[PDB]
């Protein structure tokens, strides 16, 4: 596991791999923002 | 130590997260980048301080 | 700058095509998220890792690459020290800001073109000079790369060798096989049973052998082409554009995609059954183990054993007349493994060695390995389609095989479809057919 | 227990980063 | 291109839509939640309880087995406390 | 007169066409779809199965289904005041009232709905090629939910309103009838494997034979709404695949008609095969094949082969498949092959 | 028997060469226009 | 002579030729020609293959007792296993035709040519100029056999594991894989039959659409096929009246009136779709099956609720139970 | 006037929280195995 110090950051960690996705994602609300030029 | 730790550490993730906003929006409007290339510097500069700090300090906890 | 009047809104990385800058940006952006990938999985496996228990059996596909690199690891596998793990995790998740940084600079303040901004690193696509020579950069950085491996493992601790002497253990390789006609012997390897191609490679003398040819040999390449030009026909076969060159590089991938595919799921060596699982035929070949064992200790004389059809319950012949195991797994006779070889004698599995050298520690091996082969569900319930819900296992081999054929497969098509359009844009006519000159209309009817 | 939380925040930090350039109207 | 109706886009983007959306729709929402939380919806449909397939004992299924009389055959099937 | 006023109104031109045939088609369709989402995920189908069939009971959009009445009810409509039900509504739905309400309502939704195409397509004065087309559509759901039932023992042995309830229609009809032996069903498959060919080809073969009618590579602006011009050169597809196939279309009111027959004629075999197993008239087997078989051990097809699998699918299934047969297979009595 | 391998390997050289060396050929140059 | 090779390679790339006989046609047409030719013989007289590896022959050719719907190639022998066996790897013909020789040198000739097919399906758009992609269409059934006849069989372990050249031998192929893998329980799968029934059904929108808005043009005592001369300027069809009608049908927003939308949708629409089914069949080939909801729903002492999930299992398992009978001699079936 | 890119990317992550509860609940619910 995390060493006992980070421990506190276990929940944190639980879901930082997911992030790449968000930017594939984040890429589409700025599109929309600028009305797909 | 510990609590010092722990304060670099969580620190370093608070400043993070208004770094990562903050960049953004900073080159994005042009209204300046020339006063918030100071912030940003500043921004920079402490973060790899709070990096190499939770490197040392990360052998005197765990 | 650039909007409808480029390109559509779904191919807008297109309009990046000629912007060196901010397609710059995009490239240091995004290694910055395989980066952060890499780094932040690291940390999300670790956290979950339980050290006294199967890394194959917790869904681990990273820390098991550390490991092989000796790290963290030791007799037999045995987990030994975190810090390895959680160290490699951070230091990526780290350097992804650095990157990420630079990615996001170049592609919204920077310059948008390079060209200017400095002579040097603005290029231009059909500049088969200042390409040959990008070309010649990346060549050394990834010859260094080659070399970083034979150091660590050299020098710097070793790699994790199953087929350890004493059994399993994290061993310094000082005697890499430089003899070429070895080496590059593999490339002239069929790809069919037995004969596996690079895919065979069974020792780590070769493993770090060949990357330091590898690691010569790119560099010299990378060397070669910072100083020349493509030549005659080098230049009269290819096309010279942006889109041409990405194509090629994707077809490119695509084949490293195949080969990674059969790497991980037939290679026992570079990739360890002990924090992998056991291979597809290893398992198989395991079944016939544990029963061959069972059965013996009853009182049966595996050797003359006849099972339903007249083959040979537990042993028969390979079509070249070697001793295998039987049943279904007559297929996968050309497994080899730790555990299995010291039953194999000259002429395949010894009849005397079966009956009284097989060891306990073989035994429960079989039995493990039979017991985690890998099948499993989407929903990641670990046997056979038939099986009950409890064990909840998928084996890395299969999710790391799978995962890559798809991505090797629609790279063929991204190939396709890229070189196909290359060749249209080249020359010119990409966007439809000449209304006025339509070449079709030109050609004598063949009715 | 819950660290839904943190997602929430760096969740609405993508459209955050782009809607603030909305009221700052510039760059999009 | 066009008919009487006002163009989604609009009212999808009116303040009024929302002032009045923001209420009705959790409030749907809040309902069926309740319909299911207050085990409602297993009378209004028949359906068993997780408690409430076999008796303790049997494992035997309750299959219905005659036309006519099911819905009285039904009914004892809910007696043996399935 | 009212009648033409009430017509004016119904045929008014809105956002959701109304039209004569609504007056059936929505009310219908819309209890269909209501009646499964419903099924769905609060009825059950303990009492008619033995099996859970909903969210509320823990099953996923895979899992659930609005399964059949118990085989009890024969062919009764159950109809909800009917003298199973008896006006309960409860009661109703635990015996599986539900189906007889998708089915027949989805039923007349589908006349309805083709009625729409023939009224819409009269006013709008185009012909009427889109009607003809949905007749396959209707022969299937006809032949499949309820010729074929009503040649069995009752509704029980419809396919039952679900994803995964659907797949053991499927592996039922193979264990049971050897479906895939059909002569219909093989026609079947051509038509809609073939009709998803032309689909495919024939949209791959005009979108990279388009004349250049814009200055983007992004072509799809590029086109005229209101005809003129052909959009791609028919002329080059023509010699295409005429010199990598051999042979070419060149008629696109021929390659357009070709479009229509392929899918709808495969559809309609497919059901004809159907209403023979209906009466379980099937293509099971083989006779030349069987009689050497039996005097011959040595004999082996994979025909013959199959035929094995389907004896382990009735043996293992049927079961709890068919419940109000109470059928007790002792060990012993179960086909198996070697270790297996 | 050792000869049909001989045999079907110059077969099969031959056709692969053909192939190599046709693309090779200055490929790109045919088609309609630019080239 | 302007040079002979020269000229060779004018001849060959000619686009005046009836067949184009392209530069991938050079490896295509004789590669197809062996499959052919080897195919036709071998389902017409081919005798009995111990496909199993067992020694017990499975006759599939007409001479030998087979009719066409039964009839078919039998795939090499398990005790081959993946290994390379080509005529001359065997002591004699009869040794080869027992083992499954024929099979190898089928569906390798096969593959290869129905590659240099799609390379083919590119080079004569090139040299006539038009866009490519056609043969990008062809890459998804394409993609399938490739599937169906290599990729399965190496992640097996054996090519006696692939899919038989017949009709019979198909359905085999299928009810055995359901077995093994639960396919219809598979995303992948459910995506392919989604494109499958999708194509069949645009194919017969789009098909029925257009030809029911022709412009008239005939006699109504006349083919209204006639209305159409080959090598027209304008449009055969009124787009507007069609997508006027099925605007109407559901609602205008949700209809086409972009040609080439139309057209784009009505190919990516299956291709897409085949190419997951055929990365169904590939990624299945490492036994990453599909959904496993076997005894999930249990109540509250702990028996289990049966779903139609599980009555599909037992189906699976009398396929499972009763596939290749005397092949197994142990309690898991790995291979 | 709200802005409609906002109306969907709202509207948008509501869709993935409500389906990802449900694969959730795959795990915890009636519909788990345990
Ligand atoms: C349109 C779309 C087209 C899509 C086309 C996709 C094609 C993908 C094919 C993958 C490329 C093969 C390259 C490769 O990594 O090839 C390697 C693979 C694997 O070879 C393996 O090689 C050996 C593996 O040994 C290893 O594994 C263990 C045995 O399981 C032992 O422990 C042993 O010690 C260890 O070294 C064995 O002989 C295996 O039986 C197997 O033959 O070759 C094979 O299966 C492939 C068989 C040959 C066909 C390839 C033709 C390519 C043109
Ligand atoms: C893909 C890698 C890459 C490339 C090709 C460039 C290229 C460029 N950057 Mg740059 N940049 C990158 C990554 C990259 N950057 C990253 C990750 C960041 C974030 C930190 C930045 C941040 C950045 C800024 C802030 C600026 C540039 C600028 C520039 C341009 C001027 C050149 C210059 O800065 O000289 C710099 C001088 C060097 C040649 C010395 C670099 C030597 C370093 C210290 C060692 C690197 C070690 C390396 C990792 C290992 C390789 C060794 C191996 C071969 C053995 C140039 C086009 C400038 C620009 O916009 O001007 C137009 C500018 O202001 N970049
Ligand atoms: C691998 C992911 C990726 C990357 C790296 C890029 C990169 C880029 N795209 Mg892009 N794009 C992507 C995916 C990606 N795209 C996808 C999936 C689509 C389809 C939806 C598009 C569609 C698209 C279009 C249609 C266009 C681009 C354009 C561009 C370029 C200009 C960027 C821009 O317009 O800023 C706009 C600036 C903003 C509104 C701010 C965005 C917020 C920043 C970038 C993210 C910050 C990251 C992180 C949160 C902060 C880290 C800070 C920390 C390090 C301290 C740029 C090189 C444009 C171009 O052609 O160049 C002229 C363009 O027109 N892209
Ligand atoms: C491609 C390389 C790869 C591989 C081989 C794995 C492998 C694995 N990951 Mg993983 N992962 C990856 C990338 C990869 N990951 C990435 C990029 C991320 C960041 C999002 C994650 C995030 C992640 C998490 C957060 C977790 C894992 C876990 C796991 C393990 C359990 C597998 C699982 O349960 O699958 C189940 C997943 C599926 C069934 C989803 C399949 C999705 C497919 C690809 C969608 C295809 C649809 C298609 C694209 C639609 C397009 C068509 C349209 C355009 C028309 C497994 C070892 C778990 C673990 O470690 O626990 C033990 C775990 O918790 N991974
Ligand atoms: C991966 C990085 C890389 C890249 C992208 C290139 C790219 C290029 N190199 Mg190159 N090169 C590299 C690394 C690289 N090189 C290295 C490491 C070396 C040192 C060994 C060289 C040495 C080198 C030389 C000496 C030359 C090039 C040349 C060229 C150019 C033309 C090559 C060509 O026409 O191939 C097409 C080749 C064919 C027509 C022959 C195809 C037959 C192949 C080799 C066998 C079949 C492949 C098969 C499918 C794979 C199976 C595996 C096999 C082992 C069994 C091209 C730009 C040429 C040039 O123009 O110089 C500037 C040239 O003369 N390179
Ligand atoms: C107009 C569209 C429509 C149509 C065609 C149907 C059709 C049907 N519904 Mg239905 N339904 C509809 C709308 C429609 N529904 C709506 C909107 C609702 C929601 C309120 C329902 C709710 C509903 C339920 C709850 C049920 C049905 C059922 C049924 C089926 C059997 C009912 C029956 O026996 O009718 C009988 C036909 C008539 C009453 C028509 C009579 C017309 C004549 C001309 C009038 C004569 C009257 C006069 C008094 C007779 C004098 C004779 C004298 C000797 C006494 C049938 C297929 C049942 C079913 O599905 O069972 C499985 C069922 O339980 N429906
Ligand atoms: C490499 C070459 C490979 C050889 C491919 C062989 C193709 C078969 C050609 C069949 C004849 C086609 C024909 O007669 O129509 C010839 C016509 C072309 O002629 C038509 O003439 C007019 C119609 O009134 C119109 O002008 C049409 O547009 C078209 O031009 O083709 C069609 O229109 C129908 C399209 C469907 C073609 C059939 C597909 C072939 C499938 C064969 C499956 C059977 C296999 C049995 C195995 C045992
Ligand atoms: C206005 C527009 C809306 C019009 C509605 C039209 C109908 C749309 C289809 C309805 C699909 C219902 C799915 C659902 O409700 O899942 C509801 C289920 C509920 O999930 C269940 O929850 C618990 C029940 O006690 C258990 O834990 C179960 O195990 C299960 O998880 O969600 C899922 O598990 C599946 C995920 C959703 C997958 C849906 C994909 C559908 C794709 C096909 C689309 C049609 C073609
Ligand atoms: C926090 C933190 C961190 C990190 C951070 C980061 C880096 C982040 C990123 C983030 C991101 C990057 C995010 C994003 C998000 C996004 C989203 C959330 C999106 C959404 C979208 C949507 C929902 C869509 C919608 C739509 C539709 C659906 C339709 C069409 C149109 C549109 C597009 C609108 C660190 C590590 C330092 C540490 C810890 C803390
Ligand atoms: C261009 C563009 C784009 C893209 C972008 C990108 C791609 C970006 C990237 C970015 C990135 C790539 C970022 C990164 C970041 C990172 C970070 C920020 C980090 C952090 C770290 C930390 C924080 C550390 C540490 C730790 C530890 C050591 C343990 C405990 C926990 C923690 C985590 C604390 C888009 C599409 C949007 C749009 C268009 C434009
Ligand atoms: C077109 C045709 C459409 C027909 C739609 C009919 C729908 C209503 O159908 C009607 O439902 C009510 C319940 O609500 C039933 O009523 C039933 O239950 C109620 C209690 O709820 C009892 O008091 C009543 O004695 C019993 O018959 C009617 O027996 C049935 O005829
Ligand atoms: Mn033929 Ca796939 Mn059934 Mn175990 Mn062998
Ligand atoms: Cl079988
Ligand atoms: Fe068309």
């Amino acid at each position: 596991k995390l060493p006992e110090a980070y421990a506190i950051f276990d929940p944190l960690v639980d879901v930082l791999p997911v992030i790449p996705v968000l930017f594939l994602a984040l890429a589409f609300v700025w599109q929309a923002a600028v009305g797909f030029r | 130590m510990t609590i010092l730790f722990q304060l670099a550490l969580a620190a370093l993730v608070i400043l993070s997260f208004v770094m990562v906003i903050g960049v953004p929006v900073a080159y994005a409007s042009p209204q300046d980048w020339d006063r918030s290339k100071q912030l940003i510097f500043l921004g920079s500069g402490l973060w790899i301080a709070l990096v190499l700090v939770v490197g040392v300090l990360n052998f005197f906890v765990v | 700058d650039q909007e409808s009047s480029g390109f559509a809104w779904w191919a807008g990385n297109a309009r990046l095509i000629n912007l060196s800058g901010k397609l710059l940006g995009a490239h240091v952006a995004h290694a910055g998220l395989i980066v952060f990938w890499a780094g932040a999985m690291t940390l999300f496996e670790l956290a979950h890792f339980i050290p006294e228990k199967p890394m194959y059996e917790q869904g681990l596909i990273l820390i098991p690459h550390i490991a092989t690199l000796g790290w963290g690891v030791g007799p037999g596998g045995e987990v030994v020290d975190t810090f390895p793990f959680f160290v490699v995790g951070v230091v990526h998740l780290i350097s992804s800001a650095v990157l990420g940084f630079g990615g996001v600079y170049h592609a919204i303040r920077g310059p948008e073109t390079l060209e200017e901004y400095s002579s040097f690193f603005g290029y231009d696509w059909k500049d088969k000079n200042k390409m040959t020579t990008i070309l010649g950069f990346h060549l050394i950085v990834l010859g260094i790369g080659a070399l970083l491996l034979v150091a660590k493992a050299m020098f710097f601790g070793g790699l994790y060798d199953t087929w350890a002497p004493g059994g399993g253990d994290v061993r310094v390789i000082t005697n890499p096989t430089l003899d070429p006609r070895v080496i590059f012997g593999y490339l002239l390897k069929s790809p069919f049973g037995g004969e596996g191609w690079i895919v065979s490679v069974n020792n780590l003398e070769d493993v770090v052998g060949g990357h330091i040819w590898i690691g010569l040999i790119c560099i010299a390449g990378g060397i070669w082409h910072i100083l020349t030009t493509p030549f005659g026909w080098a230049r009269r076969a290819f096309i010279w554009s942006g889109e041409a060159y990405l194509s090629y590089s994707l077809g490119a991938l695509s084949m490293m995609g195949f080969i990674a595919t059969c790497f991980v799921w037939f290679n026992n060596t570079v990739y360890p059954s002990e924090f992998y699982g056991p291979t597809g035929p290893e398992a198989s070949q395991a079944q016939a183990m544990t029963f061959l064992i069972r059965d013996q200790k009853l009182g049966a004389n595996v050797g003359s054993a006849q099972g339903p059809t007249g083959l040979g319950k537990y042993l028969m012949r390979s079509p070249t007349g070697e001793i295998i195991f039987g049943g279904e797994t007559m297929r996968f006779w050309d497994f080899r493994g730790p555990w299995l070889e010291p039953l194999r004698g000259p002429n395949g599995l010894d009849l005397n060695k079966i009956k009284n050298d097989i060891q306990p520690w073989q035994e429960r091996r079989a039995a493990e390995y039979m017991t985690h082969a890998p099948l499993g569900s989407l929903n990641s319930v670990g046997g056979v389609a038939t099986e009950i819900n409890s064990v909840n296992f998928v084996s890395p081999r299969s999710w790391l095989a799978t995962s890559h054929f798809v991505l090797a497969f629609f790279f063929l098509v991204g190939h396709l479809w890229h070189a196909g359009r290359a060749r249209a844009a080249a020359a010119g006519f990409e966007k439809g057919i000449d209304r006025e000159s339509e070449p079709v209309l030109s050609m004598p009817s063949l009715d | 227990i819950a660290q839904l939380t943190m997602i929430a925040m760096i969740g609405i930090a993508g459209p955050m980063i782009i809607f603030l350039l909305a009221v700052r109207r510039g760059n999009l | 291109g066009t008919t009487g109706e006002r163009p989604f886009s609009d009212i999808i983007t009116s303040v009024r839509y929302w002032v009045i959306h923001s209420i009705t729709i959790p409030a749907l929402f809040i309902a069926g939640w309740l319909f299911v939380s207050t085990g409602l919806a297993y009378d209004v449909f028949g359906t068993p309880r997780p408690d409430s397939y076999y008796a303790q004992e049997q494992r035997s299924i309750p299959l219905v087995t005659d036309r006519f009389e099911a819905k009285q055959q039904v009914e004892t099937f809910l007696e043996q406390l399935k | 007169g009212w009648f033409d006023i009430l017509d004016d109104w119904l045929k008014r031109d809105r956002f959701v066409f109304v039209g004569w045939s609504g007056i059936l088609l929505f009310p219908c369709a819309y209890l269909a779809l209501g009646g499964w989402l419903t099924g769905t995920t609060f009825v059950t189908s303990w009492y008619t199965h033995g099996l859970a069939s909903s969210y509320l009971e823990g099953c996923n959009f895979l899992t659930v289904a609005v399964s059949t009445p118990a085989n009890s009810m024969g062919h009764s409509l159950l109809l909800l005041w009917g003298p199973e039900a008896q006006g309960d509504f409860t009661r109703w739905c635990q015996l599986g009232g539900l189906w007889t309400f998708i089915a027949l309502h989805g039923a007349f939704g589908l006349i309805g709905f083709m009625l729409r195409q023939f009224e819409i397509a009269r006013l709008v004065g185009v012909r009427p090629y889109n009607a003809i087309a949905f007749s396959a559509p209707i022969a299937v759901f006809v032949s499949v939910f309820l010729i074929y039932p009503l040649g069995q023992s009752s509704w029980f042995f419809a396919p039952s309103f679900g994803v995964a309830a659907i797949f053991r229609f499927l592996l039922f009809f193979q264990g049971f009838h050897n479906w895939t032996l059909n002569p219909f069903h093989m026609m079947g498959v051509a038509g809609v494997l073939g009709g998803a060919l032309l689909c495919a080809i024939h949209g791959a073969t005009v979108e990279n034979t388009l004349f250049q009618d814009g200055e983007g590579a992004s072509t799809f602006r590029a086109f005229n709404p209101t005809q003129a011009e052909e959009t791609y050169s028919m002329v080059t597809a023509n010699r295409f695949w005429s010199q990598i196939f051999g042979i070419a279309f060149s008629n696109k009111r021929w390659l357009h008609f070709f479009m229509l027959f392929v899918p709808v004629t495969g559809l309609w075999m497919s059901a004809i095969g159907v209403v023979g197993l209906a009466l379980n008239l099937r293509s099971y087997d083989f006779i030349s094949q069987e009689i050497r078989a039996a005097e011959d051990p040595e004999f082996e097809t994979f025909y013959t082969k199959n035929l094995l699998l389907n004896e382990g699918i009735r043996a293992w299934m049927a079961p709890q498949d068919q419940p109000h047969e109470n059928f007790v297979f002792p060990e012993e009595v179960l086909p198996r092959g070697n270790a297996l | 028997m050792e000869t049909l391998k001989i045999t079907v390997y110059i077969v099969v050289t031959f056709f692969v060469l053909l192939f190599v060396f046709g693309f090779l050929s200055g490929d790109p140059a045919r088609n309609p226009k630019r080239k | 002579s302007a040079n002979l090779w020269e000229r060779f390679c004018n001849w060959v790339t000619s686009t005046d030729n009836r067949l184009y006989v392209g530069w991938f046609g050079v490896i295509m047409i004789p590669t197809l020609l062996a499959a052919t030719i080897c195919f036709v013989i071998a389902f017409i007289a081919a005798p009995p293959v111990d496909i199993d590896g067992i020694r017990e022959p499975v006759s599939g050719s007409l001479l030998y007792g087979n009719n066409i719907i039964t009839g078919a190639v039998v795939p090499s022998s398990n005790a081959i296993g993946l290994h390379f066996y080509p005529i001359w790897e065997a002591a004699s013909l009869d040794e080869w035709l027992y083992n499954g020789g024929p099979y190898q040198l089928i569906i390798f000739h096969f593959l290869l040519g129905a590659s240099c097919y799609m390379g083919r399906q590119w080079e004569l758009s090139y040299r006539l100029g038009m866009r490519p992609w056609i043969c990008v269409a062809y890459s998804a059934p394409l993609a399938s056999a490739f599937a169906v006849f290599l990729i399965y069989p190496i992640g097996q372990g054996s090519f006696s594991d692939g899919m038989p050249l017949g009709i019979s031998g198909t359905f085999n192929f299928m009810i055995v894989f359901q077995a093994e893998h639960n396919i219809l329980m598979h995303p992948f799968h459910q995506l392919g039959v989604a494109g499958v029934f999708g194509g069949a059904l645009f194919c017969a929108m789009h098909g029925s659409l257009v030809t029911s808005s022709l412009i008239r043009e005939t006699t109504e005592t006349e083919s209204a096929n006639y209305g159409y001369k080959f090598g027209q300027e304008e449009e055969t069809y009124n787009i507007v009246a069609a997508h006027g009608y099925f605007g109407r049908l559901i609602f205008q927003y949700a209809s086409f009136n972009n040609s080439r939308s139309l057209h784009f949708f009505l190919a990516a629409w299956p291709v897409v779709g085949v190419w997951f089914t055929a990365l169904g069949i590939s990624t299945m080939a490492f036994n990453l099956n599909g959904f496993n909801f076997n005894h999930s729903v249990i109540d509250a002492k702990g028996n289990v609720i049966n779903t139609w999930a599980d009555i599909i299992n037992r189906a699976n398992l009398g396929m499972e139970v009763m596939h290749e009978r005397n092949a197994h001699n142990f309690p898991l079936d790995l291979a | 006037r709200i802005p409609l890119w906002i109306v969907a990317t709202v509207a948008g992550m509501g869709v993935i929280v409500i389906v990802g509860l449900f694969f959730y609940g795959a795990y915890a619910g009636l519909g788990s195995s345990l």
